[PDB]
Formats: structure tokens, C-alpha cells, sequence
């Protein structure tokens, strides 16, 4: 589940999250 | 009128390179050629300008 | 007097579809002389500064 | 005993032959069909060479 | 000194603290981080 | 992470790009690229610049 | 494009006589972007139609 | 202040004044606004395939890209800060001299 | 068959796109335009030497003057790369300044 | 910056600060001590606007 | 609209910003195609697929 | 939210 | 003096003859380069 | 509409991998660039012919 | 046919001789191409419902 | 005064013109092609011509 | 292109006189090193 | 442009650098010739 591309923080992988694939960002909202 | 003039030597395009390894920048190349994943962008201005 | 409109240009004829793209790298080219060759010139004049120097140290100093 | 102060000039000459480049991934024939020649890569794709 | 963390093992980085935009100012309800 | 992540083959991390035909005016300049992205390689469009 | 994908069609190597590798039906596909509910619902329905083709 | 119109020498030169020249700051702009054609139809860019030749950029004249790009930086980082690859160092006008 | 000029020193040659399956390497050689006839014409009229042909009699005698070759592939990657070579970015054929 | 250069520009004078003399006769020479010399034109440094 | 400003001895303009969704959509289904599908609402320049 | 503690002089 | 001054053109001319062995060669390599680019050159 | 360069004689061209359903055929004319103006550009200031 | 590069009358302009300009029809194209943008993707026109 | 080696006053920093790491005195470090000089860490230059 | 290969041929005829200008100076500081040799 | 400004710019180093080297020699024969008349 290409949890051996993440950073191991201690013996697990430090994933992202889920909600942060895509971007919102845009002028005045 | 003040005599200021811009000229160009040479223009080179540059491009920095995530050495990703070969078979995991094949598994994303595989995965981001499907119509499901498309990168979609956004204008941060978002406007018409009249 | 045939020669040189037609043997320069059966000589010169595979370089013809890459005429755009050599020029370009001969701009690369010589933009890069033209810099390793001021550079060479500031070399050669502080050098020539202390090659000067020792004619009017060393002849108050050998001959003193 | 009265030699002059000399410089070294080495060269070589290489009549009738062709310098060749072979493609294969460790410059060795081990078959007319070399081994970049079945190369996925170079098999499945198309690729400038420069 | 650590982004916010849940954990399902894996590690996954948890989206409270952030910035948004509040009709009301955000210290005196939550913590910024 | 040690595997599957950095390749273990030769790779440019920076390249550089000649113009394929250049073009000056007295009022603009053009410069046309080949933007040659590499296989088993990703280019993020935000590290290339002029 | 989960429930109704483009195919992978086939690249074929007549040298090797193998598959060189499949691409999705991108040069074949049909533009609804100008088009409503009457007809995009007409046009996914024959994706979809196309899609049971190629199983079959 | 020029005491006499007429040239040459003379007394009366005595009397002129030297001022110094207004500060005039020439440079690129702001994150290098300006080199680039962007929105002009006439000079359209280009990022295509060799082969199928079709333009991916879609430029209009009412998009206003350098605009655009001045108010995403605003947005993701420090705009305060300078930095020199970009040319981002933003117009700051003085405080002190636009209120007096 | 590429043109050198006279007194040139690069050769760049360019192939554009190809599907190279079933390639078996390179075989380089310097010859000269007097001793090389334009083939594919039935006479070459502005041919004026007849000695031996090195492009068509293996009698080939230029190739000591060649100092190095860079092969790239794609326009980006070096060939062979992975740093097989001593110097790995092409094939330094002679060296006239040696240090290392 | 840009600094003079000894090599293009014709009519160049290396000037030690031995014989610099801008603000002559308004401020002391080669020390915080009293003014001391005439008003005159100075001699550096060379211009590099106008 | 109506706008109603103050009066200034220079002739000036108006910028109204009428905020869309300036969105593009990229599509990179084999090696060397870029297609590309715009689509801004409400101010359409219109079905601008490449 | 709701379960955020209230402002009070040094506590 | 005579000897330590004897030594002072010893350790100066013998530094400046290695810097200009490394400028003329330096030179001739960039002068069979310039005459590279103008015989590519139309 | 591809290149050819001044005294040009071959002119290789390329379409990378593709479904060719319902294709059906070629044409093709040599046209000038001092002729043909940049289109797909709304203007093009390199037109210096009528 | 100038005889002579000086300006001025004189005997030798008896014998400068005159030729018709060139014929030159300058008018809108067949069929009135080039008015309208057609396949222009940052020019293209509208048919859609208000 | 200040000692930079304790208090982390570092100031000559700028007087690096290039590294070059070799492990086991035959492998150049990072090797690779990695760099655009791949030897060594070039720092700083003088001559800039490329 | 004439008006740019003379920019050229002109930098390679005073290279000629650098590089040999040059090169009678590198063999009088030889000859006066080695007249301070004796 | 500003190439064949940089080619124009650097003839006028190359002739003032071999109108230096010029003088260069000319200083250089009188300090062969002033260590000669010193030892003897």
C-alpha cells in the first residue's frame, strides 16, 4: 500500500492524510 | 526616450529532476496516464478581466 | 564555375534540417568563449601588473 | 651529453578499421542481437538520439 | 514541535489546528496550531 | 525509506536546454524548447524556469 | 471513468511479435462537453455499451 | 538657479546653485513581471507534443496570469520577504511617506 | 555520410524519433569529400580523383583524428550511462592534456 | 556593483587614496582630524550613471 | 452595474474582476500526448479541449 | 468547538 | 643584501612563469576553439 | 503543418501511438511560412505578406 | 533611368526616363477569408442558448 | 572576541569555491550524473561561461 | 550571415598576435631567470 | 546583438592586452641587459 515510500517515525510509516490530495485554494474563497 | 535597452544573450530552459526510482516512476506514470487521474488546476485569480 | 553553388550545396545538404538547431548551439558556444576569454584577460592584466611591478622595485633595488 | 630540453609527443595511427560502438549493456558480443536491442525500452518506444 | 497525528500501523497526519476563516476570533475557541 | 524510492541508476538531477529555433525582433524574442522528459522520470513543471 | 472506463487498447511490436503496451482509447473519444443531461446520458450509454463489446 | 541666461564665464556665475538629481531606481519588476508575453494573443506560448502538435495552452486576454501569480504568493507564503531567483521583492511603498 | 567542414572540429548529428529495436551499435569513420563520390547519381561529374576509395575499399585512414564521443538519447540521457566509463558522459577516444 | 574596468575604459587612472580628493577642502585628509585644502571638483570616484 | 467614482483630471480605467471557476483539466494518456480541457464558468471562452 | 475550555484571568 | 635578494627573484619569476604556462596554454586552447566555431559558421 | 527548413530535402514527421479507427486517408501540399500566418495565435506580428 | 545623382535641374534630365508602377489589387479575399476567427482557440465564437 | 566555532558566529562561509568527496579513493561522491558537473560541489565560480 | 563571421575572424587574427606576443615574453623571462642563475 | 557586442567590446581588450605584452617585451630586454652590465 506503498506504506515502504513513507518515512518510518519509529516502527510506522508517517503517512499523509487522505484529505490533502487536492487543493481549494482561489482567490476570495 | 531615456535610452534604456534590453538585449539577450542566450535563453536556456532549465528542469530539476526527482531522481524517483525507475519502477515506482513507472508505477505513477502508469497511474497518472488513466482519464480517472487527471491534474486538474485552478486560476488563483479566477476572474474575467474587463 | 558550376563547382561552388552545387558542390557546396550536395556537400552541405544532411546539415540543412538541423540548421536551427546547430545555430543554437553555436550561440551556446560562443557565448561561452566570450566569457572563459574576458575572464582570461583579467588574468593576464593582474599578472602584467606584478610583471611590471619588479622593473621599478628591482631597479632601485639591484642596482639600488 | 649535450641533449636539448624536450617535450613528449604521443600519438597513435589506426588504419582500415571502424571505430565501433557496440550496443549492448556491457559492450560485448554475445549475440548479433544484442541485449539493448531487446531492450523493452528501446523495443517499445520510440527515442531521439542525439 | 509535531504536526498533529492520528493513528489507524500507520501514521497519519491530522488536519485539526489549522487555519480557517471564523465569524468569531479563533484563540478564544480553539488551539491555532 | 531505502528502497523503492531514490533510483539506482545515473540520473541528471538538473538539465539544460538549448533553444531548437530561436527567433529575435527588435520588439520580442522567441525560443522554442524541447521539454524532453526522460522515461521512468516525472517532471514537476514548477522546477523548470528560464 | 471507474464505472465506465476508456479502454487499454494495444500497441503491437511486429519485430518481437509481442504487445509493446496498452494506452487508453484516448484518440477515439467523443467530446460531450458541449452537451446536457439528454445527451451526455445518451453518450455514457454508449461508452458503456462499447465496454460490454469488448468483455464479449 | 541660473543667475544669467547668457554663456561664458562671468560674476554673476558665482551665484549659481547645484541641486542634486531625483533617485530614479531602475530594474526588473517584481517577480520579473513584464519579460514574459502572457495573455496576448498575438504571442500565445506554447507546450505541445512533437508529434500531434497541439497547443495545451489556451491563453485568453481577459485572464490575467501576472495578477494571478501576485496574489498566489501573497496567499502561500511571507510576502515580506525577498528573494532574489524569483526577483520576489514586493513594492513596498513608505509608511511614512504615503500618511504623513 | 555527415559533412565536416574544413577546419571543424564538432559534428552534431541529430536522429529525430525511431523505434531503435534491434539496433546493434555504432562504426565511425572519418573520410574526405575528394575521395567519396556522391553515390546514389549515376555520374558524379564534379569528381576529380581516382585513387582509392576508402568508403567503398575498407581503406580507411582517418581515424586517429577524432577526440571524443557523447551519445545522447531523448536529448536528456546520456548513453550508456550509469557511470560505466571512467570519464561516463561519453567516449574520450584520445586525450592531447592528461593530468589525472 | 559595477566597478571600473582598467581594461575597457580609455581614459582610466589608478587613483590611490593617497590622491582622492572628493570633498577636498570640506573635510580632513587621510584622517577624522580638522578640514583642511580648497573647494574643488573631485577625481573619485569615475561616474558610472549619466 | 453602475459605479459611481470621484472625479480625476486623467482619463482612467476600470478593472472589474468578474470571478469564475478558471479550471483546466490534464490529460497525459501515452508518452509525448498532452490534452488539455478548459473550462471557465460563468465567462465561457468555451469547449477549449486540446 | 464546544469542548474548547473558557478564557479566564490566569486559568 | 645579495643572497636573501637573489632569492627574492627566485620566488618570483618562478611564479610568474607558472602563471603564464597555464594562461598560454589556456589561450591556445581557446584559439583552436574559436577557429572551431567560425569554420561550423556559415 | 510541419517545418521544412531552407534547402531541406527530406522531412521525416511522426504520430507517437494511436487508435486509428475510421481513418481515412492523407493529403498533403508544401505551403510557405513567409505565406502561412501563425494561426491558433489571434495575431501574428511575423506576417509581413498580404 | 536617373542620369545623374545630383539633384536639381539640369541638361541630363532631359533624359531620365519614366516607367508605370506596378499593378497592385489590394481587396478582401475569396469568399472573405481571414475576417472571421475560425479556429482560434482564444478568438472562438459562441452559438449557445442565453 | 566572538569564537564561531561555540557560538555558531559563522562568517566565512562565502570563501568555498568547490568539495570534492571520493569514498574508498575511486568512487566520486554522489556520482550518478547527478550534478551538472557531476565531480564535485562546485560552490561558487569566476568563470561563468556556460 | 557576413556581417558575423567577420566579428570572428577578426577575434582569431588578434588571438594570433595575443598568443604570440605572449610567447616572446615567456621566452624573456626565461632568459633573465637564468641570467640571475649566474 | 549584444553577442556581437561582447565580440566588438573584447577586440578593444585584445588590442589594448598585446599593445600592453607590446611594451611588456620592451621592459623585459632592459632587465636582461641591466643583470648582464651588474656582474661584470
Amino acid at each position: 500500500n506503498f506504506a515502504s515510500l513513507a518515512p518510518r517515525h519509529g516502527s510506522r510509516p508517517f503517512m499523509g492524510n487522505w484529505q490533502d490530495i487536492g487543493t481549494s485554494n482561489m482567490s476570495g474563497g | 526616450v531615456d535610452g534604456a535597452s534590453i538585449k539577450f544573450d542566450s535563453i536556456c530552459l532549465y528542469a530539476t529532476f526527482f531522481p524517483m526510482a525507475h519502477n515506482t516512476a513507472s508505477t505513477l506514470e502508469a497511474m497518472l496516464r488513466n482519464d480517472t487521474n487527471d491534474q486538474s488546476f485552478n486560476d488563483y485569480l479566477s476572474a474575467a478581466n474587463m | 564555375t558550376a563547382r561552388g553553388i552545387v558542390t557546396d550545396f550536395a556537400f552541405l545538404s544532411p546539415l540543412a534540417s538541423s540548421a536551427a538547431s546547430r545555430s543554437s548551439a553555436r550561440d551556446d558556444k560562443l557565448t561561452a568563449l566570450l566569457a572563459q576569454l574576458d575572464s582570461l584577460t583579467r588574468e593576464l592584466n593582474v599578472v602584467s601588473q606584478q610583471l611590471l611591478d619588479l622593473r621599478q622595485q628591482v631597479s632601485a633595488l639591484k642596482a639600488s | 651529453k649535450t641533449a636539448v630540453d624536450s617535450i613528449t609527443q604521443k600519438k597513435f595511427l589506426c588504419d582500415r578499421t571502424l571505430w565501433r560502438i557496440p550496443f549492448s549493456s556491457n559492450f560485448m558480443s554475445m549475440g548479433a542481437l544484442t541485449d539493448l536491442g531487446q531492450n523493452l525500452l528501446y523495443a517499445n518506444s520510440a527515442h531521439a538520439l542525439d | 514541535p509535531r504536526p498533529p497525528v492520528e493513528e489507524p500501523a500507520v501514521e497519519t497526519v491530522s488536519p485539526e489546528g489549522r487555519g480557517e476563516k471564523r465569524p468569531r476570533p479563533d484563540r478564544e475557541e480553539t488551539l491555532v496550531t | 525509506p531505502t528502497h523503492d524510492v531514490t533510483t539506482d541508476r545515473s540520473q541528471r538531477l538538473t538539465l539544460r536546454f538549448i533553444p531548437v529555433d530561436r527567433e529575435d525582433t527588435a520588439y520580442s524574442y522567441k525560443a522554442r524548447f524541447t521539454l524532453a522528459v526522460g522515461d521512468n522520470r516525472v517532471l514537476d513543471m514548477a522546477s523548470t524556469y528560464f | 471513468s471507474k464505472e465506465i472506463p476508456t479502454p487499454y487498447m494495444w500497441s503491437y511490436q511486429p519485430q518481437m511479435g509481442l504487445a509493446a503496451g496498452a494506452a487508453q482509447d484516448y484518440s477515439t473519444r467523443i467530446n460531450y462537453m458541449s452537451a446536457g443531461p439528454h445527451m451526455i446520458s445518451r453518450v455514457n450509454g454508449i461508452r458503456a455499451h462499447r465496454n460490454r463489446i469488448l468483455l464479449e | 538657479y541660473m543667475p544669467t541666461i547668457k554663456e561664458g564665464n562671468s560674476r554673476e556665475l558665482m551665484g549659481q546653485q547645484s541641486m542634486p538629481n531625483r533617485p530614479n531606481y531602475i530594474a526588473f519588476r517584481d517577480n520579473f513581471i513584464g519579460l514574459m508575453y502572457y495573455n496576448s494573443t498575438g504571442n500565445m506560448g506554447v507546450l505541445a507534443g512533437q508529434a500531434s502538435q497541439l497547443n495545451a495552452v489556451v491563453d485568453l486576454q481577459d485572464r490575467n496570469t501576472e495578477l494571478s501569480y501576485q496574489l498566489l504568493l501573497d496567499s502561500i507564503g511571507d510576502r515580506t520577504r525577498y528573494f532574489s531567483m524569483w526577483n520576489q521583492a514586493v513594492d513596498s511603498y513608505d509608511p511614512d511617506v504615503r500618511i504623513i | 555520410l555527415y559533412p565536416i567542414p574544413a577546419n571543424a572540429t564538432n559534428v552534431p548529428i541529430s536522429i529525430p524519433s525511431r523505434n531503435w529495436a534491434a539496433f546493434r551499435g555504432w562504426a565511425f569513420t572519418r573520410l574526405k569529400t575528394k575521395e567519396t563520390p556522391s553515390l546514389g547519381s549515376g555520374y558524379d561529374p564534379y569528381y576529380t580523383y581516382s585513387g582509392s576509395i576508402p568508403y567503398l575499399d575498407g581503406t580507411f585512414y582517418l581515424n586517429h583524428t577524432f577526440k571524443k564521443v557523447a551519445i545522447t538519447f531523448d536529448s536528456s540521457v546520456s548513453w550508456p550511462g550509469n557511470d560505466r566509463l571512467l570519464t561516463p558522459n561519453e567516449f574520450e577516444i584520445k586525450r592531447s592534456v592528461d593530468g589525472e | 556593483r559595477q566597478v571600473v574596468d582598467d581594461t575597457k575604459y580609455k581614459d582610466y587612472q589608478q587613483v590611490g587614496i593617497l590622491h582622492q580628493h572628493n570633498n577636498s577642502g570640506f573635510v580632513g585628509y587621510l584622517a577624522p582630524t580638522m578640514r583642511e585644502g580648497q573647494a574643488y571638483p573631485a577625481n573619485f570616484p569615475y561616474p558610472l550613471i549619466g | 452595474m453602475t459605479f459611481e467614482v470621484d472625479p480625476m483630471d486623467e482619463p482612467t480605467l476600470l478593472y472589474v474582476l468578474f470571478e469564475v471557476f478558471d479550471v483546466v483539466r490534464v490529460h497525459r494518456p501515452h508518452r509525448g500526448v498532452i490534452e488539455t480541457v478548459y473550462l471557465r464558468t460563468p465567462f465561457s471562452a468555451g469547449n477549449a479541449t486540446t | 468547538g464546544l469542548r474548547f475550555p473558557s478564557k479566564m484571568f490566569g486559568g | 643584501a645579495r643572497d636573501d635578494k637573489l632569492t627574492a627573484l627566485l620566488a618570483q619569476l618562478d611564479s610568474l612563469t607558472r602563471e603564464l604556462n597555464v594562461v598560454s596554454q589556456q589561450l591556445l586552447d581557446l584559439r583552436q576553439q574559436v577557429s572551431a566555431l567560425k569554420a561550423s559558421s556559415p
